[PDB]
């Protein structure tokens, strides 16, 4: 950082300080937070299982049975190289599962895959058919709350009451 | 120029190709309170926990959103059962899908025209989660539903996927609109070179209105 | 029903928090402290309080207009779709939709869509067209399969193969025009009733 | 205050989002997996099919419409006479040329001689206002004189 004479630190946009010249030797410092970031813990349900995995969101692996994700970095929970559907979502393709047993982690399976038998002379036609009833489900209405305002704030209290007015 | 005994019918069309565009997601941001009110100071978090669940519920408010950006890019995207794919040879009848479907050669797998829409847009204890599905999964499943729909029209959400002719499919889309589809068939080159030629606009619009993702940049 | 009771005891548990004042128990600000004193710490408790309902009204609103967009698209799928039949593929179930039977659940409506999904299937080779005296003839309420050995006509939903006729189909142009058309015969149900 | 502003600001701004989202996959259940006779809702022209592309943070669309480019006028008629009894179109509309008669379908001009196959009969040339003489054309008397 090429800083003036006369200018002894450095600010961000949020005012705290981002750099300093040194008092004792002529040199400009930055200043760095320490790293940090989320615990989030995939836990197989514990009627299921008590294992854990910990996913430390957004840092490197160097900071912190390791495994470093686009999300941050994964610890005890196994990496695989096949696909599954997402059992637990992690982020950037990436999900967890527990399977027969430990905690894995692995790229989603999108769906399974079909090329279509598709020319410019041939065609399907179903035969039979399905009738299939499926339920949809949806909400209509929340419960009708209301409050109190001055009993939640002042309840059994005037002199409250006389500062609320 | 009405009358009670004048009409106006088309002697010829244009297939014409438009572009609508919808934002699905937010950039899922996530904070911690407590880094963003207290940077660095547990005498700060002594006074601040005295205000009880404020400080929990923003972020249970914010993990409710963040975790929404996904369910609305599944509902939108992974409506299709199957990873539907096209044959290697072409022989869709003159309509030339390459500059829509995936390019095979590029590291993500996105068409000419979707790498076009990627150019178009662009420390405190706040932070930025990733999305669960990457910008190649979209393109996987954009791919899939794209593929879908040029080999086997909407049979594949109807249940099943049924191949057809592409050629034929589009017999079902002319009457699906009250034309007959001898009107396709005598007409077939002049379709697909309208088509190609209006693909070829689309390329060329998004290729030199550095605006047009305006719907997007400004989310 | 967990949310509408997550707030509700996140907003009473709102009341045991200080908000910085000497405590959160209303009486033993009064029966301790003196009034000029009492109000600048009840007016902590107030502006906590007030601050409290504030965001939990803010929080049931954006919910309400949450449960308001659900409740359109109910009543959309209960009008288009129990009321009616719906062309809209995917908007009541995957399959083509024939009916629906709405039920009622606490808070909630729970549609049975009741959907005809195409099933088992077979191939077959097909047609755009087909010549028979150099006119071209095409399909009316269905397309064109050969089974192998014969060409037939069939509605595009469900294989159930008919005699190709001018009954079956129609015509335009000739078979110079039409890119894939194919050479078979249609027979005309008026041939053997105008030779007898 | 600071971040109960923001997180409100954010809550509002994800249920308008989450609006172009379920219209998003409203779209693509329909105007994809489908095809959209709902007019306007699939862009300007009649529905063929449309294409979904990826973008940053959202979706692409393309559209493909059939358009009218080209067009004429016509002299039409709501019915025409022949014995008495009136025709009506079965599918699409009378059109004459100015010296011919013809039946042809309401989106593309495709002129047919009229017949009692193109069109249909109830009633009579008593009840329907502004029909007009005409000579359907019968191809069974031919077959049945030969
Ligand atoms: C369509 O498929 C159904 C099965 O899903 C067939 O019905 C079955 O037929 C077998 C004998 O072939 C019986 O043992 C089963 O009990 C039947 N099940 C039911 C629910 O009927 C049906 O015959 C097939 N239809 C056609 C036209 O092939
Ligand atoms: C319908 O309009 C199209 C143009 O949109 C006509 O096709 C063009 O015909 C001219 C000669 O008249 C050629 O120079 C062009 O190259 C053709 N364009 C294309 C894309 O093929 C078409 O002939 C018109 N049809 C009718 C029946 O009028
Ligand atoms: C589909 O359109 C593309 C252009 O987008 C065509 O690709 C060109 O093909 C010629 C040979 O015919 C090459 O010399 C060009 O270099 C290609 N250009 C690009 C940008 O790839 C393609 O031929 C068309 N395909 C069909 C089946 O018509
Ligand atoms: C294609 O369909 C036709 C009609 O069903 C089949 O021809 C008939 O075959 C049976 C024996 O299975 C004969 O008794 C009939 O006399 C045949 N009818 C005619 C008009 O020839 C034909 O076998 C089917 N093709 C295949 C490959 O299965
Ligand atoms: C359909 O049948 C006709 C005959 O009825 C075929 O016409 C022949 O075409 C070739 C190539 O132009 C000529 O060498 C022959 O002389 C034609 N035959 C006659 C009797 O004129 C026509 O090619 C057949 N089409 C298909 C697709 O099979
Ligand atoms: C209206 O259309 C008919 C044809 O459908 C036209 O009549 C034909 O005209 C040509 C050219 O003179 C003749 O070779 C045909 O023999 C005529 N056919 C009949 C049935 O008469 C008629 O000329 C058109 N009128 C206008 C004003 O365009
Ligand atoms: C269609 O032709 C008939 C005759 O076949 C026309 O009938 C005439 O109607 C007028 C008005 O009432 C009478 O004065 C004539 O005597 C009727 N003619 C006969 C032969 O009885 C009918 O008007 C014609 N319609 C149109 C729309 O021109
Ligand atoms: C296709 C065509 O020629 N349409 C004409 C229109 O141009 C003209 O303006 C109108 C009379 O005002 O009669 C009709
Ligand atoms: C899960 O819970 C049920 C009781 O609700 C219990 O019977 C079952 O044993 C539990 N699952 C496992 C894997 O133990
Ligand atoms: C993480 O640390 C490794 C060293 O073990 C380094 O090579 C890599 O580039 C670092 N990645 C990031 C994103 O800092
Ligand atoms: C995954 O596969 C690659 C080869 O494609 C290999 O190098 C890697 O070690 C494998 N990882 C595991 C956990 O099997
Ligand atoms: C249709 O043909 C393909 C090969 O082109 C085959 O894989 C498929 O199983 C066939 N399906 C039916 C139902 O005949
Ligand atoms: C269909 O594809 C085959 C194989 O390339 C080709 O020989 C044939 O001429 C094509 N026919 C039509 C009508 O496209
Ligand atoms: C159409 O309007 C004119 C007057 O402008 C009238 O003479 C004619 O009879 C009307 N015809 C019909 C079918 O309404």
């Amino acid at each position: 950082k090429k800083f003036l004479p006369f200018q002894q630190f450095g600010r961000d946009i949020a005012d705290t300080t981002d750099a300093v010249r040194d008092p004792q030797t002529l040199e400009i410092l930055d200043i760095t937070p320490c790293s940090f970031g989320g615990v989030s813990v995939i836990t197989p349900g514990t009627n299921t299982s008590n294992q854990v995995a910990v996913l430390y969101q957004d840092v490197n692996c160097t900071e912190v049975n390791v495994f470093q994700t686009r999300a941050g970095c994964l610890i005890g929970a196994e990496h695989v190289n096949n696909s599954y559907e997402c059992d637990i979502p992690i982020g950037a393709g990436i999900c967890a599962s527990y399977q027969t047993q430990s905690i894995i982690a692995y790229t989603m399976s999108l769906g399974a895959e079909n090329s279509v038998a598709y020319s410019n002379n041939s065609i399907a036609i179903p035969t039979n058919f399905t009738i299939s009833v499926t339920t949809e489900i949806l909400p209509v209405s929340m419960t009708k709350t209301s409050v109190d305002c001055t009993m939640y704030i002042c309840g059994d209290s005037t002199e409250c009451s006389n500062l609320l007015l | 120029a009405y009358s009670n005994n004048s009409i106006a019918i088309p002697t010829n069309f244009t297939i014409s190709v438009t572009t609508e565009i919808l934002p699905v997601s937010m950039t899922k941001t996530s904070v911690d309170c407590t880094m963003y009110i207290c940077g660095d100071s547990t005498e700060c978090s002594n006074l601040l926990l005295q205000y009880g669940s404020f400080c929990t519920q923003l972020n249970r408010a914010l993990t409710g959103i963040a975790v929404e950006q996904d369910k609305n890019t599944q509902e939108v995207f992974a409506q299709v059962k199957q990873i539907y794919k096209t044959p290697p040879i072409k022989d869709f009848g003159g309509f030339n899908f390459s500059q829509i479907l995936p390019d095979p050669s590029k590291p993500s797998k996105r068409s000419f025209i979707e790498d076009l829409l990627f150019n178009k847009v662009t420390f405190n204890g706040l932070t930025v989660l990733p999305p669960l599905l990457t910008d190649e999964m979209i393109a996987q499943y954009t791919s899939a539903l794209l593929a879908g729909t040029i080999t086997s029209g909407w049979t594949f959400g109807a249940g099943a996927a049924l191949q057809i002719p592409f050629a034929m499919q589009m017999a079902y889309r002319f009457n699906g609109i009250g034309v007959t589809q001898n009107v396709l068939y005598e007409n077939q080159k002049l379709i697909a070179n309208q088509f190609n030629s209006a693909i070829g606009k689309i390329q060329d619009s998004l290729s030199s209105t550095a605006s047009a993702l305006g719907k997007l940049q400004d989310v | 029903v967990n949310q509408n009771a997550q707030a509700l005891n996140t907003l009473v548990k709102q009341l045991s928090s200080n908000f910085g004042a000497i405590s959160s128990v209303l009486n033993d600000i009064l029966s301790r402290l003196d009034p000029p004193e009492a109000e600048v710490q009840i007016d902590r408790l107030i502006t906590g309080r007030l601050q409290s309902l504030q965001t939990y009204v803010t929080q049931q609103l954006i919910r309400a207009a949450e449960i308001r967009a659900s409740a359109n698209l109910a009543a959309t799928k209960m009008s288009e779709c129990v009321l009616g039949q719906s062309k809209r593929v995917d908007f009541c179930g995957k399959g083509y939709h024939l009916m629906s039977f709405p039920q009622s659940a606490p808070h909630g409506v729970v549609f049975l869509h009741v959907t005809y999904v195409p099933a088992q299937e077979k191939n077959f080779t097909t047609a755009p067209a087909i010549c028979h005296d150099g006119k071209a003839h095409f399909p009316r309420e269905g397309v064109f399969v050969s089974n192998g050995t014969h060409w037939f006509v069939t509605q595009r939903n469900f294989y159930e193969p008919q005699i190709i006729t001018t009954d079956n189909t129609f015509v335009s142009g000739n078979c110079d025009v039409v890119i894939g058309i194919v050479n078979n015969t249609v027979y005309d149900p008026l041939q053997p009733e105008l030779d007898s």
